[PDB]
RNA sequence: AGAAGCUCAGACGAGUAGGCAGGCGUGGAGGUUUGUGACGAAGCCUUGGGCGUGAGCCUGGGUCGAACAGCCUCUAGU
RNA sequence: CUGCCGAAGUUUCCGGAUAGCAGAAACUCAGAUCAGUUUUAUGUGUAAAAUGAGAGUUUCUAGUGGGCCAUUUUUGGUAAGCAGAACUGGCGAUGCGGGAUGAACCGAACGUGAGGUUAAGGUGCCGGAAUGUACGCUC
RNA sequence: UUUCAAUGGCCCGUCUUGAAACACGGACCAAGGAGUCUAGCAUCUAUGCGAGUGUUUGGGUGAUGAAAACCCAUCCGCGAAAUGGUGAAUGCAGGUGGGAACGCCCUGGCGUGCACCAUCGACCGU
RNA sequence: GUACGUGAAAUUGCUGAAAGGGAAGCAUUGGAAAUCAG
């Protein structure tokens, strides 16, 4: 897919920004991000705030200051009660997830803000959502 | 719309007992947020009351861990493991007729 | 680059580009200038002029 | 660079010569036994993308400019920066008064007019 | 600035030395074979020249009415079109291939002039799966620098003498797209070459045919 | 640098069933063009000219006498 | 209206599900595997060098399920025809040069043009091209 | 544009068949004339929100057209729990291997390892 | 000019130009005549 069927002007702007980053760098991260932006909504499942909190402090944990990146929506998980500190960059945040992360935790980021902070994807965890649906 | 239909381009080609279930992990979510800030995590003599019947639930199931804060659960029915976890968390179950 | 293809055989300049040795080739050499030794075995002649 | 057209004759619909009800506007024959779709000898030719003309000279008149439709003096002003690329063509429903005004403004601006001597 | 000019100048002299060495090798090999034959004739002995490890194959029959068994072999020989010429490593595994596509291709032993003229005029390299003409030595150098082939003369040598990297050189050369012969074929062309036709093995007459096609 | 874009290189081109993409034209609607028009709109005619591979488009002249179109979207008794 | 991709032409089980051919989506794979191919080796089959090509799978969704002609083997043959299989071809989706004319014959497979050269077949004239060359046969 | 010369050119559609031919249709021209609307289901794509989601049965309201737009009380639909009454992290909501991506090194090594797939594992499908 | 806005095609008459020895329409390349364009 050379272009997305989405007519969102801001999604087209992200695609333009990561078209340059993919071709003018040598980051397999930026190439991955560009491909996932092209993917349809069916192939971009939402990832929960709890799974993000799990995958950061999972096994040896060692989350440190690594920023979680998902090309999709970060839906909140109301079952988990005490929210850890997290730094996630995503296409969209549900109003609950954005409010919960900000109140007790770190910061939320957009994909353009991440490209400024970590243009090469350094110290970034690229997380997908479960496609079992 | 008729214009975008592909037949515009074929022109020329010859053509029981009502009982909704709630699990333990969502019991605290049913309560509003300002009450959770007041009662959850604080050892207060008065405990919050979660009448899960008024929230459109018939039975409380046992999935999930409750926080150690005690809470009074008023319901019609409750799974045997659910109220085991409830007193393990310090709460009590009042069956509602 | 290379808008047109020029045949090295018909282009002395392109031949110089491709092969930096054509400038010194010495195609024709006179090697049959000594006593030409007629080398043919007599038995070979008999077999050749046989039957 | 000069303008050369791969073809000059128009493509006529088959048997448009024979029948007055069959217009000369091209229609692709869907007949299975159509010898003309089969490209037999003596039959007329069909429109193909191979007949497309040079990209750098497409849409260009013999003089080397592209006709641009103009209705008023405002339209001509839009052709100020392309007088060596576009030639103004006044619309057929423009009155005689606006004809002479358009021609004068284009002539002052240096923009060619394709049908100046009209109305 | 000066470093690249000096390196390229030294590379140019190195190619000249290699081409001079190759030219002497061809002259010596031809002369020594003549001396061996002359001495055999003088002694009455018979001298057998070595088998030709190189063969040049031209497809002479089109893409119509050809059995699937024969078609696959020309697919493996990259003879996908009529009047297409390629170099083949003549060995026991190729003799059987060419014997079963005898009615559809002709082949023979190409001399140095045939190989030299083919690569000069019809020489096209397969660079990034594209037909790029061998218009300068740097094209060959970047595509065959691993095998120590730096110029057209090196490529001609690797093809003519069938060196260790003959497979890589032959695969690098896009199949030569030869024209219809100047003067035409024989009266009947699809008869076997022996029987008066123009098909099958023809030994040293592949040269006389190729000069027509160039 | 209409990145939707610009540029370089190579190869390929029949094509039924089928699959896929981009375009042309028509009636009406929202927006727009400081849009055209009784000094002639629309229509029509013409061995007048131009553009497009093509569906088609623009124009000269004649006739005519009151309305009409380009672009962006909507819609269909297209 | 133009452009691109492009079959099946029939198995295998009960009108069909299946497979096959054609596409799409999503995966992994380039120190890898494939192949209407040939060699080598072991006894026609099995196994491992040549040459060519990037090679794999999973999902799901269209169309196809006929025939004709010919070769070879073979089964009987029979007044003589032929009849029965298999075999891969050619047609079928396909114009073009030649065979005076042509569904099955010889060449050749197709964007629009310029130039050059050929295939099959031809060079007395119709007809583009030697009433050429050499040797015989024939009334 | 008309006309002449040389060369070429079998009537279109439909139907049947392996294929033709047949068999119908066609005097001429203009205008009309055939996959439409709707209910359900399913795929894919886009959009909004996301453990939620859905204002338009209805009520409020709307002075400029008020059949529009705007606002939303209580229910309800689907989803959030399955199994045949009961009703789910044992184990970082479990280990091994492959793996996207990242990091540290001096091609390769080490660490981390999403999705998905084989694996031992559980809990009443999670 | 009530056989009444605009007046298409089929069809018909007249005039001009041209063609025609048992079809015709069409296509290609030019000539001739006419007429345009730059």
């Amino acid at each position: 897919r050379s272009k997305p069927a989405s007519e969102n002007v801001y999604l087209k702007l992200l695609v333009k920004l990561y078209r340059f980053l993919a071709r003018r760098t040598d980051s397999r991260f930026n190439k991955a991000i560009l491909k996932r932006l092209f993917q349809s909504k069916t192939n971009r499942p939402p990832i929960s705030i709890s799974k993000i909190a799990a995958l950061t402090s999972r096994k040896s944990a060692s989350s440190q200051n690594k920023t979680t990146v998902v090309v999709g929506t970060v839906t909140d998980d109301e079952r988990m009660l005490t929210v850890p500190k997290l730094s996630i960059a995503a296409l969209r945040f549900t109003k609950s997830a954005r409010a919960r992360i900000l109140k007790a935790g770190g910061e939320v980021l957009t994909l353009d803000q991440l490209a400024l902070r970590a243009p090469t994807g350094s110290n970034t965890v690229l997380v997908r959502g479960k496609k079992h649906a | 719309p008729t214009h975008v239909s592909k037949t515009r381009k074929l022109r020329g080609h010859v053509s029981p007992l009502w009982r909704p279930t709630v699990n333990l992990d969502r019991l605290w979510t049913l309560l509003p947020n300002e009450a959770r800030d007041k009662y959850l995590g604080k050892n207060t003599e008065v405990a919050p009351v979660i009448n899960v019947l008024q929230s459109g639930y018939g039975k409380v199931l046992g999935k999930g861990r409750l926080p150690e804060t005690p809470v009074i659960v008023q319901t019609r029915y409750v799974s045997r493991r659910a109220e085991e976890k409830i007193k393990q968390a310090g709460g009590v179950v009042e069956l509602i007729a | 680059a290379h808008v047109q293809k020029k045949n090295p055989l018909k282009n002395k300049a392109v031949l110089s580009r491709l092969n930096p040795y054509a400038k010194a080739y010495k195609a024709n050499v006179k090697i049959n200038s000594e006593k030409t030794p007629k080398a043919a075995g007599e038995k070979f002649l008999s077999v050749l002029h046989e039957n | 660079v000069n303008i050369i057209k791969k073809r000059t004759k128009p493509f006529k619909r088959h048997q448009s010569d024979r029948f007055k009800r069959v217009g000369e506007s091209w229609r692709k024959p869907r007949g299975i036994d159509s010898c003309v779709r089969r490209r037999f000898r003596g039959t007329i030719s069909m429109p193909k993308i191979g007949y497309g003309n040079n990209k750098k000279t497409r849409y260009c008149m013999p003089n080397g400019l592209k006709a641009f439709l103009v209705r008023n003096v405002s339209d001509v002003e839009l052709l100020l920066m392309h007088n060596k690329t576009y030639a103004a063509e006044i619309a057929g429903n423009v009155s005689a008064r606006k004809r002479v005004e358009i021609v004068e403004k284009a002539r002052a601006l240096g923009v060619k007019v394709t049908n100046a001597g009209a109305k | 600035a000066a470093e690249k000019k000096s390196a390229r100048q030294k590379k140019r002299e190195l190619i000249a030395k290699r081409a001079e060495a190759y030219e002497a090798e061809y002259r010596a090999a031809e002369r020594e074979q003549i001396e061996l034959a002359r001495k055999a004739r003088a002694e009455g002995n018979y001298f057998v020249p070595h088998e030709p490890k190189l063969i040049f194959v031209v497809r002479i029959r089109g893409i119509n009415n050809i059995p699937p068994k024969a078609r696959k072999i020309m697919q493996l020989l990259r003879l996908l079109q009529i009047n297409n010429g390629i170099f083949v490593k003549f060995n026991k595994a190729i003799k059987e291939m060419l014997q079963v596509v005898e009615p559809y291709v002709t082949y023979g032993i190409p001399n140095h002039k045939t190989v030299r003229e083919l690569i000069y005029k019809r020489g096209f390299g397969k660079v990034n799966k594209q037909r790029i003409p061998l218009s300068d030595n740097a094209i060959i150098e970047a595509a065959l620098g691993k095998y120590s082939i730096l110029s057209v003369e090196d490529l001609i040598h690797e093809i003519y003498t069938v060196g260790p990297n003959f497979k890589q050189a032959a695969n690098f050369l896009w199949p030569f797209k030869l024209s219809s012969p100047l003067g035409g074929w024989r009266e009947r062309k699809f008869k076997h070459f022996i029987e008066g036709g123009d098909a099958g093995k023809r030994d040293e007459h592949i040269n006389g045919l190729v000069q027509k096609m160039l």
